């Protein structure tokens, strides 16, 4: 009986794979980007990447290849999952809908076999005769491509070589032939076999096993024109083919290992090479033509081209463009030129995509000190290290604050017919109208000609022909720029009001009730045109001359009031077209027609806060999509605002919301604001690119943030951040950091570039004498980062070979100071495990960093929380509790010894603690007895932990080694000595991510209990919450209903995916819910959504409301 | 050196 819920807050952003080809059309260039469980399909364009399709799969993508057999009009896609799900995919565009269809699938894991060296490798023959897998040592699995084999049946062949580094299929080979680098005793070797599938054996390869260098790792199979194989080692590159043998050993490449490649030119004249450094190389093969003799290979050379992000994945695209898949850093779109720039680089970045990278550690802070957490991650590694500040929502910056408990509308006002700046904001009021002349930045309420102050303005637009309108309770007044008085003024042929106002900068379309007139601000006078009567009372109206119309406006739309409807119409005629019947007893408060890039949009807000959304047609215009949200609980006013190239829709509610744009879609993110009642663009000479926004009581004006649901602000550290703490009193962060350095010829160590610790504002080194006794090395630092500016205020460098692994910001003992304590450790590469380390206690003062105390240890300090005014640490395998002498020193109180390796600890308010490396988790208490540890209980399973949390008094979350999550609790049980001494795994669940950090916090607010945020190696940020048994049960059920209804991509079974799994056991998931899947619900059609129900009560869209309520936890 | 391995593990593969 454990009941948890897990959702993704941020999808993985690291890039594991990327592959290029024609997957969308025979004539289309696509870049397929593989995150972890996310496949991203693009079309390469002049601008770069046209997003087209983003699906998620039920597994971690380990293999991703495009291929095209015969008769096949375009490329199909092969994908192997890490749980050995193999599938084959096809891009299907049902004219206007899109689908990725599974042409074949099946699971290719084998009970036999130990997962090999260099991990899964999936290759595919040039002729497409088969697919070659290397899942295990000794085996080589072959999946024969045939029209059938829709279940991907496969055979294994025995592989004599038990240790294969890399393999490819050779080109221009009659028989399917593989080429591989393998390792034995006495070096590495390149060797070949034909693959005859009609016998299920191998056969001899075309060329004799040559040798390759000790560190050979990549095999490139050169295309048909050249044929053969390139082998890439350290400091050396070689070419093999039959008796042909070519070798270069360019000094330049010794510096760092080549990690990745890519064919640039189809013939393979040219390849890209990726470095551990981020260096980019061109590999060039000098061809050679000899009449009556196809071609040969005279030479090959390497040229340094420049520098990218550390590249996992490289892919030449169109002309000089290269996509850079990055895992340690931000991914990027990059450009190659024939000419280098200034210090010498042929590489020029074009676009950078944000990778929250490896989140190595993180922490929550409301920096703005409101009631929302921002989250602050140590990210990336080496040159890509960064902090990322992550903040939900879209904010605005407030410039004035005028108390006006009334404002019932407001429109812009340029008082000078030249400047695109306005100096007035005439504003509807509680049955009034106030004008507002501005002295630039100042505020002033005065009169204005032909604009009634006694009456309630319902509009105020920017009517052309040198005129200013003010439509009122009564009727459309008129004022000039030239005359500036009472130029004209309409009035209802009966002394009845205008109910609903309209106007763009050229039209006027009011309503009287059921009535629908039409007036014009023609040169200096308002002339009448049409009149039509409607079934019911006009609720709301919209007109704006969309695209192909200068001021004068095409078709129309309206919501009415007893038949709560929205309908499509024309202009002077009012001829009714298609329509829609929305439900309930609440009338449409607002209707809208818009545009962004390539669609004309229609939305309709109701008084319950909900909104229905649809698209119209400038040419025709009819019905579109039908979905239903929950923005405010209050009626929503829709409006459109000035921003970047794509100006957008702002929704006014108790939950202010922006509606931007996705692919060609539209964003739905919160605006970080109390409540916005009405809202409009502005620009005054004293307030430019400003937005105006009145609430219950107050005008406000300011710019906008980004757009997404999450805003991220990066602090480039240029080295690898490791741990991170917030010392509030000091208004700064502590960050442990590590920089790499190389052996000097003095013997010392230099540095490869300026980092955050070398460009530090001030600085200091360890003096401490506790110890006495090319080549690369780490230099470690505590950095002091201002919380507002994110400047490195101070840098404290630790000793030669001292890694700093843990950090806390705490007060200790009676002592009233907040210290920064750092646990460290002396690492020497030969050693298995450090035997020496220290704890160091520091204070950061006015702007100072004092070494307040040190403390020898006989190990590596892995973690340390602040217990109860004491410092609980943890060294190599011993867990301790330090007391702070009044004499200001850390002295031992007690220690627990029964650990293989204590890596993590957390503290449940009370005297309770938890953690371990290969042996899952322990629970400990502090006994104010003799002041001792009592080991309360442990989990008796072989979990190699990576992260540990306490969700509550009895519930412990755990993440491990194998991308699983688990929960333990203490066994409430008779025989309270053994059953008591044991805690049971009451929840299991395969996440699919490696978790580095849990911490309590949330990114949201100012059903569910708790909020635990987690930070993963892939850039994925998730959330774990707790549930009621009934909520659990509701959701479990609905989890299963949902799986019947939803087509999973490669036809992977959801529950196969979520299955707690190791290469020693596989159990199904218990006590866990992916809201990821629950949430999936809303993307479903109401038909397929009805099925989800057939059965305290049962409903058809009660659940639609349960699920909404959830999406808002993050 | 297992400390180095763990540091490597946090940055994965």
């Amino acid at each position: 009986m454990s009941y948890n819920y897990v959702v993704t807050a941020q999808k993985p952003t690291a890039v594991n794979g990327c592959v290029t080809g024609h997957f969308t059309s025979a004539e289309d260039l696509n870049l397929l980007i593989a995150k972890n469980t996310r496949l991203e399909i693009y079309v390469v364009t002049a601008e770069g990447l046209r997003p087209v399709k983003e699906v998620g799969m039920y597994g971690k993508i380990a293999v991703m290849e495009l291929f095209r057999p015969k008769g096949e009009s375009k490329d199909l896609l092969f994908i192997l999952t890490a749980k050995y799900n193999a599938c084959i995919l096809e891009y299907k565009q049902s004219g206007e809908s899109i689908d990725i269809i599974t042409r074949a699938h099946g699971n290719v894991q084998d009970r036999i076999g130990r997962p090999s060296e260099t991990g899964i490798i999936g290759i595919i023959d040039p002729e497409c005769r088969m697919i070659g897998l290397r899942l295990y040592d000794g085996l080589f699995k072959v999946i024969p491509l045939d029209r059938d084999n829709k279940e991907l049946k496969a055979f294994n062949i025995r592989l004599e070589e038990l240790h294969v580094i890399d393999v490819k299929f050779l080109y221009g080979c009659q028989a399917p032939t593989i080429c591989f680098v393998y390792q034995d005793p006495q070096g590495r070797h390149v060797k070949t076999y034909e693959v005859s599938l009609r016998e299920k054996e191998f056969n001899k390869g075309p060329w004799k096993q040559e040798n390759v260098e000790a560190e050979a790792s990549m095999v490139i199979a050169v295309p048909e024109p050249f044929g053969g194989a390139i082998i890439i080692g350290q400091e050396s590159i070689t070419y093999h083919n039959g008796d042909k043998y070519l070798a270069i050993a360019p000094p330049i490449i010794k510096q760092s290992t080549i990690v990745c490649h890519n064919r640039v030119d189809p013939n393979g004249s040219r390849y890209l090479l990726g470095d551990m450094e981020g260096r980019l190389f061109m590999l060039l093969l000098e061809k050679e033509e000899q009449m009556d003799g196809t071609v040969t290979l005279k030479d090959l050379r390497v040229e340094l081209l420049g520098e990218t992000s550390i590249a996992e994945c490289l892919t030449y695209l169109d002309n000089g463009v290269v996509f850079v898949g990055s895992r340690l850093g931000d991914s990027q779109l990059v450009k190659l030129n024939v000419d280098s720039n200034e210090q010498g680089s042929y590489v020029v970045a074009m676009e950078t995509f944000t990778n929250l990278g490896p989140i190595v550690d993180m922490c929550v802070v409301d920096l703005e000190r409101q009631g929302q957490g921002q989250l602050v991650t140590c990210s990336g590694a080496f040159k890509e290290g960064s902090l990322r500040i992550i903040r939900n929502g879209i904010g605005i910056h407030e410039h004035a604050s005028i108390d006006l408990p009334g404002i019932k509308g407001l429109w812009p006002l340029r008082s000078d017919p030249n400047r695109e700046t306005y100096d007035t904001l005439v504003l509807s009021f509680v049955g009034q109208t106030r004008v507002l002349m501005l002295n630039g930045e100042e505020v002033e309420e005065t009169e204005l000609m032909g604009f009634v102050d006694d009456q309630q303005t319902f509009f105020c637009g920017n009517v052309a022909h040198q005129q200013l309108i003010q439509i009122t309770s009564a009727s459309v007044r008129l004022v000039s720029q030239e005359p500036k008085a009472l130029v004209s003024e309409w009035k209802e042929p009966q002394a009845k009001n205008i109910s609903v106002a309209s106007c763009n900068s050229s039209q006027v379309v009011v309503a009287v009730g059921r009535a629908l007139y039409y007036l014009q601000i023609h040169p200096q006078e308002l002339r009448q045109i049409s009149h039509t009567e409607m079934e019911h009372e006009v609720a709301c109206l919209d007109i704006t001359p969309l695209g192909d119309s200068n001021g004068l406006s095409p078709l129309c739309a309206i919501g009415l009031w007893t038949d709560i409807s929205a309908r499509i119409l024309k202009l002077p005629s009012f001829e009714l077209l298609h329509k829609e019947m929305l439900g309930g007893e609440i009338i449409p408060r607002s209707i809208l027609m818009t545009t962004f890039e390539s669609s004309h949009y229609l939305l309709c807000a109701l008084g319950d806060g909900a909104l229905f959304y649809f698209g119209l047609n400038i040419e025709t215009g009819l019905l579109s999509d039908r979905k239903k949200v929950t923005l405010g609980t209050q009626p929503t006013v829709l409006r459109t605002f000035r921003s970047l190239s794509t100006t957008n829709v702002f929704a006014c509610s108790d939950r202010p919301t922006v509606i931007y744009s996705s692919n060609h879609k539209l964003v739905f993110s919160n605006v970080n604001l109390k409540e916005v009642n009405y809202m409009c663009p502005l620009n005054s000479d004293g307030y430019p690119d400003s937005l105006a926004l009145a609430n219950n009581s107050t005008l406000t004006i300011g710019t906008i943030d980004e757009i997404q649901k999450l805003h991220i602000r990066t602090v480039p550290l240029y080295e690898s951040p490791r741990k991170i703490c917030y010392q509030e009193v000091s208004q700064c962060f502590g960050v442990l950091s590590s920089r790499i350095e190389v052996q000097d010829t003095s013997g010392g160590t230099t540095a490869l570039r300026p980092s955050a610790s070398t460009q530090a504002l001030s600085s200091s080194v360890s003096s401490s004498k506790l110890f006495s006794s090319g080549e690369e090395v780490e230099v470690h630092n505590l950095l002091i980062i201002d919380q507002h500016t994110f400047e490195v205020l101070h840098a404290h460098q630790f000793l030669q070979n001292e890694y700093a692994l843990s950090l806390v910001s705490c007060k200790l003992g009676k002592d009233p100071n907040t210290y920064f304590i750092v646990g460290t450790a002396m690492v020497y590469p030969e050693e298995a495990e450090p035997k020496q380390g220290r704890i160091v206690v520091f204070q950061y003062s006015d702007g100072k960093l004092q070494t307040v105390a040190e403390k020898e240890v006989k190990g590596a300090v892995y973690s340390m929380v602040e217990f109860n005014g004491k410092l609980l640490a943890s060294i190599n395998s011993t867990v301790r509790l330090y007391e702070w002498t009044t004499e200001k020193d850390v002295r031992t109180e007690c220690n627990h010894y029964n650990n293989i390796m204590a890596l993590y600890l957390k503290t449940k308010g009370d005297f309770i603690l938890v953690g371990d490396l290969m042996r899952s988790v322990l629970l400990l208490a502090y006994k104010p007895m003799e002041g001792n540890f009592e080991e309360i209980a442990r989990d008796f399973n072989p979990n190699w932990m990576s992260a540990v949390e306490i969700l509550d008094d009895d519930n412990f979350l755990g993440a491990e080694n194998a991308f699983n999550l688990f929960v333990c609790q203490k066994d409430s049980a008779a025989t309270t000595d053994e059953e008591r001494q044991h805690l049971q795994e009451v929840g299991l669940f395969h996440l699919g991510e490696f978790v580095n950090v849990f911490c309590h916090g949330s990114l949201v607010m100012q059903p569910t209990q708790g909020s635990v945020l987690f930070g993963t190696v892939n850039g994925m940020i998730g959330l774990v919450t707790s549930l009621s048994e009934s909520w659990y049960n509701l959701l479990l059920d609905m989890q299963n209903r949902l799986n019947k209804v939803i087509k999973s991509v490669g036809k992977i079974e959801h529950s196969f995916w979520r299955s707690f799994h190791t290469e020693r056991k596989t159990e199904p998931a218990t006590g866990f819910i992916d809201g990821d899947l629950i949430e999936s619900f809303l993307d479903i059609s109401r038909p397929k959504m009805q099925e989800v129900v057939a059965n305290r009560e049962a409903t058809a869209d009660d659940l639609i409301k349960v699920v909404e309520e959830l999406t808002r936890i993050h | 050196n297992i400390t180095r391995d763990l540091i490597r593990r946090q940055i994965k593969e």
